[PDB]
């Protein structure tokens, strides 16, 4: 009957929600990463010339 | 992945850094030996000279 249909009719787009919502809490935790690795590996690859060029330069300076 | 990358520039950046630097200090010596021998060379040929000159301070 249509009474237990409206029952019916509320659960449909509540499963639609919780996917909705899903998604964006994916996504979010791929960009969080995406960001946060990219920024450290170019630090990482900053401190790791200067580390080096720097003795180069000292060692120039023997 | 951002540490290994990072783990895998390391190595070249302690190594090349090693070769390098290491390489120049036998450019920078192995000049040296040759520098120092350019300004005993200069002297050789008016050396005499100097000998002949601080004598002669000294003779009398």
């Amino acid at each position: 009957s249509k009474l237990e249909a409206i029952l019916s009719q509320e659960v449909e787009a509540e499963i639609q929600a919780l996917l909705q919502e899903a998604e964006a809490k994916a996504e979010a935790v791929k960009r969080e990463a995406e960001e946060k690795a990219k920024a450290l590996l170019q630090a990482r690859e900053r401190a790791l010339e200067a580390q080096y060029r720097a003795a180069l330069r000292r060692a120039e300076s023997a | 992945e951002a540490e290994a990358k990072a783990k895998a520039l390391e190595a070249q950046y302690r190594e090349r850094e090693r070769a390098e630097t290491e390489a120049l200090l036998a450019r920078y010596r192995e000049r040296a030996e040759a520098e120092a021998k350019a300004v005993r060379e200069k002297a050789m040929a008016r050396l005499d000279e100097a000998v002949a000159l601080v004598l002669k301070e000294v003779l009398p």
